[PDB]
């Protein structure tokens, strides 16, 4: 889990705004990666997750309001994930 | 009241000269076809 999100974050820095290519592809499997993981994954996905949004900027429009879904499920009391979502 | 003539104020409101524009230039740089480098525009963007 940690090692692949890493790569795919560190090829879309390197990459640009020519990322935007791939988004159809990985945004649909990330989302659903988000969903079943579990325990301390879900913070770390949800930071790089950050990350990506960062990059592809206005592009992320289609994929946004499942972003929210998520959020909106997974938004709890726990300290720690609310640092995160609020820094997403 | 005396009989006398109420001063009057400096009446400003009169234009000062009435402008006309003569001729307009519509530079168009629309490249239309072609997409400017600076900018990744979007695969929907904005067309109209």
């Amino acid at each position: 889990h940690t090692m692949v999100v890493q790569a795919i974050t560190f090829i879309f820095k390197s990459l640009g705004l020519k990322c935007v290519q791939f988004l159809p592809q990985v945004m649909p499997t990330f989302l659903n990666v988000i969903r079943v993981c579990d325990g301390a994954i879900r913070e770390f996905l949800f930071q790089q997750l950050g990350m990506l949004v960062s990059f592809v900027k206005s592009h992320i429009r289609p994929y946004m309001d499942e972003i929210v879904t998520l959020m909106r499920e997974f938004w709890v009391m726990n300290t720690s994930i609310q640092s995160t979502i609020i820094l997403l | 009241e005396k009989i006398e003539g109420s001063k009057s104020l400096a009446q400003s409101w009169r234009m000062k000269d009435r402008m006309k524009t003569v001729s307009v230039a519509l530079v168009l740089c629309l490249n239309v076809g072609v997409d400017p480098p600076d900018v990744v525009k979007t695969t929907p963007c904005a067309r109209l």
